[PDB]
Parts: C-alpha cells; structure tokens; sequence
RNA sequence: GCCGUGCCUCUGGCACGGCUUUUCCGGAGUGUAAAAAGCUCCGGGAAUAAGGGCUGGGCAAGGCCGGUGGCAGCCGCCGCGGUAAUACCGGCGGCCCGAGUGGUGGCCACUAUUAUUGGGCCUAAAGCGGCCGUAGCCGGGCCCGUAAGUCCCUGGCGAAA
RNA sequence: UCGCCCGGUGCCGUAGGGAAGCCGUUAAGCCCGCCGCCUGGGGAGUACGGCCGCAAGGCUGAAACUUAAAGGAAUUGGCG
C-alpha cells in the first residue's frame, strides 16, 4: 500500500499552504483524515485531501458519471458549454460528488474531479436486515432516505451475497462509499442524472442523523470512516 | 383448472446484452470448459436456491423450522462444499467457483487422470473412468465427498494398463 | 383536499365500491370486458389469415419522407371483407398477380396499429401460393402456378 | 353545456364563444329538420 | 485498525444530539471559567437556545 | 370535532420534538394516554411526567430528552396474531430490532417484545422508534 | 473429436506423427404376449453430423470495399437515402444464443398509468356557484356489569394428485 | 397617546414543503375524519335514449376512427 504514500510525502513538500486548515497539515498537528470533519473548519484547498487520502486520485477510485454539452443563443450563433458529473472516493468510507464546467471535455473533466475532493463527506455502514443478521460493514445499517429535484430515494439493507440492486447509475456511487448489498424505492424522474446522483449523496449523507443508543452499535456493526483498512 | 406442467430449472438473464456481465461470463466459460450457457446458468440456480433456503431459515423460528435448518448443512458440507465445522451464517459467503469446482469433469482432471481439461470430457463421455465401481458418462454430475478418492479408469478400458502409448503421455506431466 | 375518503374499520363496502366504479375510468380494463376489439375487427382474433387479391396499388409516404409504397387489396374468405396490405422487400411486387392467395400477418405497430411512415396499413404478406415470399424474394425458390 | 377551461387558450384555434353558437344551430337543424 | 476507541463524536452541550460532518457549528471555551469546551449545532445557533457550562453556572448566550 | 385524543398527543410530541422543545402538555389525558407514556419511558424515550388536574379531565406535563425520531398512532388498530408480528416490525421500523410497536394486549398495555415472550396478540394502537 | 511437435494472421488455420469410439455400419446374448427400442460383448473406421438472426442510438459487435441516387428500399420508437451512405443492396471481417433461431396475436411484470400497503385535484387532467339535512361511515373524560367483535389452549373437519 | 388578552382583515419572513412561480399560525407544513371529482391529445360535450322547461334551453352522456405528442413553470436571444 506505498506507491500512494510517496505521493504523500511528494506533496508535502512543495505545497505552501495558504488558509489555517493548510498550515496545520503541515505541521503536522493534524495527522488523520478522521479529524477534520465535525468542527466547522472549512476545506478550500484540494491537497488535504491528496495528502490525508491520497489514494482518492488512483484512476479506480475515481469515476465520470455522465457528460452533457449544452447552449445558449446570440445573434451570432450558439455559445457552447460542458456539464461533467464526477465522483470519487476511497473503497472504506469517504465519498464526494462534483460536477465543474468548461469549453472542452478535458477542462471540464479535471474541475470536475477537482471539486469532487472539496465535497467530501463519511459515512455510516452496517448490518440491518432481517435476513442477514451478521456484523459486518457491508451494507446500510438502517432505512435512509433523501431527496433532490423531483427524485426520491430510499435504501433498505439487504442480505450478504446480493449484489446492489439500485439503477444504472447508483451503483458507482454506493461502490465508491464501501457498501456492497442494498435494495432500493424510487419515485419521480430518474432519467436526470443529476438529480438522481444528488438524491443517492443526500442518503448516504442522511446516514449520520439518525439517533442510535450504544448498545444498538454492537447489534448492527455500525463503523465511521475506515473501519480496519 | 389446469395440470401439472414440467418446468425449467433454469433461468436466463434479465438483459442479454450488458457488457460488464458477457465480461465475466467470458472467463468462466474459458478456464473450465463448458459447452453452451445453459449449463452454466444452471449452476448459477443451482447456488441461488441454496441462498435462497438460508435466508428464510434464518429470520423464522418454530419447531420444524429447526429441523429444515439443519438438513441444510448436513446435505449442504455431505457435497464437500462446507467444512466439518461450519455455522449457517457461512452458506450466504458461497461463491459460484465453489461449485464449478464439484464436477466430474474438474475433479478427474485435478487429479491428474487427463492431461488437460478438454480431454478430461473425452474420458467421461467415451466412457473410461469410473464412480464407486461403476461407469458414469456425464461430465455435469456433481461429486459427493465420501467418495472423491475412489475414482479410477475403468477395469476394462486401454487406459487400465501402465503401457498404454497415451496414458503415457499423461503422467509426463505429473512431477 | 382532506385525508382520504373511507379510511374507517367498517367501510370495507364503500371503499370497494369506489374503486371498481373509478376502475371504468380506464381504457386498457374497459376494452378487455366490453370486449370492444372484436366485433369490429377483419380478422375475428386471430394471428393470420388468407384472402384473394383484387389489384395491386401504390401509397405516397409521410410528410418527412419521399417515395412510394406498394400494396395490394386482399379480400378475406372467412368474412369476405377488403383490406389492404403492404408486401415488403426489394422487389416483391414483381411476384403478386392477380387471381392470387395470400397470407396475410399484422404489421407490427404500437397498440397493434400501422408503423412508420406507411400510417393506414396495418397487415403485411408472408406467403403467395403457399410459398413464402421472403425465398421469393432472394431467388433461392421458384414460384409456382405461373 | 359542460365545458372545459382547457378550450378558451386559443392558441392553435378559433375562438369557443363562436364554437359553441355554431354548434348550436346544428343542434336546432337536426331536431327541425325531422328530428321527430 | 487499532480499536481502543479510535476517536469519539462530538455532542451539543444543550440537546445533546451528535453533530454531523459538515454543518455550521461551533466551539469555544467557557467564558467566565476557561475550564470546559462548548458545543454547539447548527439549530441551536439558529435558534438562539440557552446553554449553561457543567461546571459553573454561567448561562446562556 | 375532536375524535382522537391519542393521535393528538403523539403527533404534538413529535412536532415539538422536532424543533427543540424540552416540555409539552398533553392536554385531554386518558388513561390509555398515561399508559402509553409508562412504555414510552421505561424504554427510554422521555424523562418524568405527573398528571395535573385543573377541574375538566386533567393535563399531562412530559419533559423530552432529544431522543426519539418519530411517534405515531396505527390508526385503523389492526389485530395481530401472536405468530405474525415480523410482518408489522417489517412496514413501520427501520431494521430489526430498531424500536417498539405498542400492542394493546389482552393484559394490559405492552411493546411487541414482551407480546412474542408470552405468545399473545392484540390490538396494535401506536409505534415509536 | 482428443493429445504431442513445428510454421503463421496467434482467441485460431495449417503440416507431420499417435490415440479413442459416445454417436455410425455389420454380428452374438438379454429383453419383449410376439416384435422393436434399450442394455452387456465382438469386427471396421475420425470416419456419418451447424444453423438462425443481428452489425447507427436504446443494445454486444466495422469509420472497410463495390453498387443505387429523395429513385429503389429500411424503420417496434427516435430516425436513414438528394452522385463522397458506419443506417438500403451485395462481398469480406466481427457479436449473441446454439439443435435451434426469428415473425404475428393474447395475459402478467414494466406501471406508484387503479394506489388497502401506496397516486392526484392554485397555475399541468380534476373541488359540485352557495348553503341546509335523511341513510351510511367517523365520534369527549371517569366508575360498575356482560362477553358479541378480538386474543391464547384444546376436540371433529377442509379427498388423492 | 402607550402596553396587554380575545376575534376579524393586510404585508415582510424562519423551520418545512414544491417542477418552479411561490405558500409560510388566515399553509400549498405534520397529523385524525367524511363526501365530490381525475386517468395521453382529438372525435366530443357530439350521436342515440330518459327526465325537466311555454319556448330559448338545462342535466345525464358513449363508441368506430385518428394521432406522438398536447400541456405547465422558469432561461439566452431576436423582435414590437
Ligand atoms: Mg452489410
Ligand atoms: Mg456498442
Ligand atoms: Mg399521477
Ligand atoms: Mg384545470
Ligand atoms: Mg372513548
Ligand atoms: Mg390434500
Ligand atoms: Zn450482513
Ligand atoms: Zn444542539
Ligand atoms: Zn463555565
């Protein structure tokens, strides 16, 4: 697992950081991706990321959801402009969605991926069917749902060995985050990717807002983040 | 109303054209031999029903259900498919591998009775090896683990003499 | 608009009743009981039929399209109806003469109705003289009784 | 005469105050003219 | 991954409802005492609901 | 007209909560409301509560602890043999075990989980979780 | 059909050597009321055995060559063709299933487009112009009875397939 | 003239809801009830039948066939 922490120590050198979050990752005050979250900080920089999560950028955790290219007129003629939809995260417990514009599909194309790492959010994963009753971190650990547009969406956890059976597009999603069985319930429009992409992160985010008792942790197998990489 | 109907045990895909899955289909038709896809989506149930079983063996109790949930495993490791120790929980972690591993034809060739696995078909449709003392030219059939290890060609075949100028060639690959 | 109507524990009769007086509402649920499409179909449910040919005809294309389409005229011999009927590949109509029997299959449209640019016809031929016509068509078979 | 608000937006038609007098006097023709 | 309580989660010291990754909370130390941290969520903020330090009494925003 | 003093009270309870509260009143109090309420608590749900009477049936003060996500009332009350509970736990819960389905029992007024304990049925009037 | 070694476009085709006999032809038993199939044995021989639909997007697969010129034709839907066609018609490559593979008609899922689980009614389909009331559905708090609804235990039943 | 409680009538606006315009204790929010209506656009509010009115007219109301869109809320321009 070193070809991507070279890169780490790569970045950490020539990278002059310029808000507080930057000067703390080097001085080595925060060491873990784990601690930069419930607080209110602010990420404006990409490189926490590639320096705390360094293998968010390794071509398989990295994913182009859809492209669209799209107009508007003048009285000389049709301005043209891209929409790429972009996804990345490591396979245990981090996932962030992005989408950045340009004139061309390769600009396009890296703001995407750029300002997927500032949106970046953890997760909760669990065992909650009635099937299955293990304790593993494969799945949803409870009922979640979460809404974008006209799309609405619902996961139900499912049992070991099920493959996720989602549409054509969650399946990235809900693979990049670490799960790997689900079951799902959708209304409105599914056909705008965008909508559809945004109403499955808003799940997934949902995932953390659900009150839980300590004993219901060592019944569901619930981890945060990593959970024994 | 209506009689009885035979019926298919079987199932096809539900789209006959995703890419990611002729993708993984591709291999395991190449690495043990099968002939058509029909024999391979029948293994394919042949796992399912048993995912199937232990999921409802698994929310359900009562006096009986007891009984259904341990013919499961004794059945479920007398085909060499679990081992001596498991619990239910380890039939929902069965992998398709595992029981494309149980054929005739996989088995007379991991033992070293043909030199390669299309030749191994051969063998049992010609009709030389044998199953216990007995002649069985069916490459699908799966082995149960009591008698994995009596498997022998068979009394009145050429193969049955250690002179033979093509059972030859077949341990000059064993070292 | 309040909650919904018969939600109660004794009103199992009126919620029953409302749905089977809105179920009329509908037209794929209407036309299966009324049993609509027959009694006024030239073919009387079946999936073929065969008829006799009375001439041989050409029908102009859509609005974005240009060309023209070649048919016959088929009267049926189960009814004695006249439908017409669109004879398909490159060349066909050179093997339809009059005096002739023909088979006679839908067309393969939405809700059964025409396709494609061809809007009124809704049957097309399959077999002339108990020969199938898409032989006909590749050489490969020769057609009988002239 | 149960009508529909659906039918006085105009756009690709003629107007239905004028519709429905035409109508009408069809209505009266059929019932004259031997509607007996 | 070396289990010994990896990390906690925060709570807010009104409602005591975990706070989640992203949202606009804060903290600070107590004013009046310097001794003990103080959380609060983003519906608390908005809302201005009174909080009071565990260890004095100081109250309230 | 007022038809259900029940629903009123779980529906004001999981407003209230919802927005920050740390008290309610329980306006018109049943016995049925009072018996809820001990189930409420011993699962942990509330804090302590006391009737008050003010001359015309009496008022119930609750103080909440942030630490439930929703109540309500199964409204037509549906009967439940003691064999066919999973059935229930399956269209109003998240997983399976998260939460109570209150049953109006036989003996008195219970969760599902001591229902399935002795083997018997009832009337099911509410759910929390 | 299989195995070994070489050559080449390397998934496959060829040249040399060897092997097997499920299937195929003759023959002897067993089988059958009598036959026939089947089954156990002999003697020959790689010898007797691959189609159908697709190839622009939905949807796996070609930007290759010759024809035709808004004419022939294709098209479930969107859509191709006007003398420079990856979309029609032929050649040669390739893809999906395979003793099958395509065409027309019917029912279920798709469809939360019949909605009890579980939809809508300001502007998109849709709140009666307004109000009074008969049947029916829905109905405030406590105390004492009954045991019809409801729940648990137990005898007789709900044919075989 | 100032402050408070109850009932009507207006505006700016949190949480929340909505495809948006926008609604927001006088809900288009979360609940418990009852009744009336809706099911792609046309054909058609038509034909045939019934009941009312002195007439003009009101109320109830289909199908053969035909079509791939018809509708809504907001953007950039071009234009008056
Ligand atoms: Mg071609
Ligand atoms: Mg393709
Ligand atoms: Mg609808
Ligand atoms: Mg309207
Ligand atoms: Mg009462
Ligand atoms: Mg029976
Ligand atoms: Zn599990
Ligand atoms: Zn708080
Ligand atoms: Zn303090």
């Amino acid at each position: 697992s070193q070809e991507w922490k070279e890169y780490a120590k790569r970045v950490l050198d020539e990278w002059q950081p310029k808000t507080k979050l930057g000067m703390l990752v080097k001085e080595g005050q925060i060491t873990d991706i784990h601690e930069i979250f419930r607080k209110g900080y602010q990420i404006k920089e990409p490189e926490i990321i590639d320096v705390l999560l360094p293998e968010v950028n390794a071509r398989e955790n990295q994913e182009i959801l859809d492209i669209a290219l799209t107009v508007r007129m003048t009285d000389s003629g049709r301005r043209v402009r891209f929409r790429v939809l972009a996804a990345v995260g490591n396979r245990d417990g981090y996932v962030g969605l992005g989408i950045g514009h340009g004139r061309e599909v390769g600009i396009a194309i890296r703001k995407a991926i750029n300002y997927a790492k500032l949106n970046i959010i953890e997760i909760k994963r669990g065992c909650g069917s009635w099937e299955c009753r293990c304790r593993r971190p494969h799945s949803v650990p409870f009922t979640v749902e979460g809404k974008e547009g006209s799309v609405r969406v619902k996961l139900i956890p499912g049992p070991r060995g099920l493959g996720l059976v989602i549409g054509d597009v969650g399946k990235k999603i809900l693979r990049l985050a670490g799960i790997q069985d689900v079951w799902s319930q959708t209304l409105g429009e599914t056909r705008t990717t965008v909508n559809f992409a945004k109403a499955v992160f808003n799940a997934l985010y949902n995932t953390n807002k659900v009150v839980v008792t300590p004993e219901m942790i060592e019944r569901y197998g619930i981890v945060v983040g990593r959970a024994m990489p | 109303g209506d009689p009885k109907r035979q019926r298919k045990k079987y199932e096809t895909p539900p789209h006959p054209w995703i890419k990611e899955r002729l993708d993984r289909e591709r291999v395991l038709m190449d690495k043990y031999e099968l002939k058509n896809k029909k024999e391979l989506w029948k293994h394919e149930t042949q796992l399912k029903n048993f995912r199937r079983r232990a999921r409802r063996l698994l929310a359900a109790r009562g006096k009986q259900a007891e009984i259904e949930r341990e013919q499961l495993l004794a059945r479920l490791k007398r085909l060499g498919l679990l081992p001596e120790d498991a619990v239910l929980d380890d039939v929902l972690s069965l992998t398709i591998e595992d029981i494309l591993e149980r054929r005739l034809q996989t088995i007379v060739y991991k033992k070293g009775l043909a030199r390669t696995m299309r030749q191994a078909r051969q063998l049992i449709v010609h009709g030389h090896i044998e199953v216990n003392g007995q002649i069985i030219r069916s490459p699908s059939y799966l082995v149960l683990k009591e008698e994995e290890d009596t498997i022998t060609y068979a009394r009145t075949s050429p193969f049955a003499n250690p002179q033979h100028p093509e059972r030859m060639m077949i341990e000059k690959a064993k070292q | 608009p309040g909650k919904k109507a018969p939600n109660g524990e004794f009103a199992g009769r009126k919620l029953k009743l409302k749905r089977k007086k809105f179920r009329w509402s509908d037209i794929r649920y209407k036309r299966r009981v009324l049993r609509l499409k027959e009694k006024s179909d030239p073919l009387e449910g079946a999936p073929q039929a065969r008829g006799i040919v009375l001439e041989k005809i050409a029908v102009e294309a859509k609005q974005p399209n240009s060309g023209m389409r070649k048919a016959v005229r088929v009267q049926l011999i189960k009814n004695g109806k006249v439908v017409t009927a669109f004879c398909p590949g490159d060349g066909a109509i050179k093997f339809i003469d009059e005096h002739d029997e023909v088979i006679i299959e839908g067309i393969g449209g939405p809700k059964g109705g025409s396709m494609g640019d061809i809007p009124g016809i809704r049957y097309k031929v399959v077999k002339v003289n108990r020969v199938s016509l898409k032989e006909l068509v590749k050489g490969r078979k020769e057609k009988p009784r002239r | 005469m149960k009508r529909r608000p659906r039918k006085w937006k105009k756009k690709g038609r003629m107007r239905w105050k004028w519709i429905k007098k035409r109508i009408r006097r069809l209505k009266r023709q059929r019932k004259k003219e031997r509607g007996l | 991954e070396n289990v010994e309580l990896k990390f906690e989660i925060p709570v807010c010291t009104s409602c005591g409802r975990e706070i989640t990754p992203r949202e606009h909370a804060t903290h600070f130390v107590c004013p009046n005492c310097g001794e003990a941290i103080i959380w609060r969520c983003e519906t608390c903020r908005l809302l201005a609901k009174p909080y009071k330090c565990p260890k004095c009494g100081w109250e309230g925003p | 007209t007022l038809l259900d003093p029940l629903a009123n009270a779980l529906s004001h309870i999981t407003n209230s909560e919802r927005v920050g509260k740390r008290e309610v009143y329980i306006k018109p109090a049943s016995k049925l409301i009072g018996e809820v309420l001990r189930v409420m608590q011993k699962y942990g749900y509330i804090g302590e509560f006391e009737f008050i009477d003010d001359g015309r049936a009496g008022v119930y003060r609750v103080q909440l602890l942030g630490k439930i996500n929703k109540a309500g009332a199964i409204k037509p009350r549906f009967p439940v043999k003691a064999r066919d509970y999973e059935r229930w736990e399956k269209r109003f819960l998240p997983a399976f075990e998260f939460g109570i389905l209150i049953v109006s029992t036989s003996q008195g007024v219970m969760s599902h989980k001591e229902a399935r304990e002795k083997g018997i049925g009832g009337r099911l009037i509410a759910y929390v979780y």
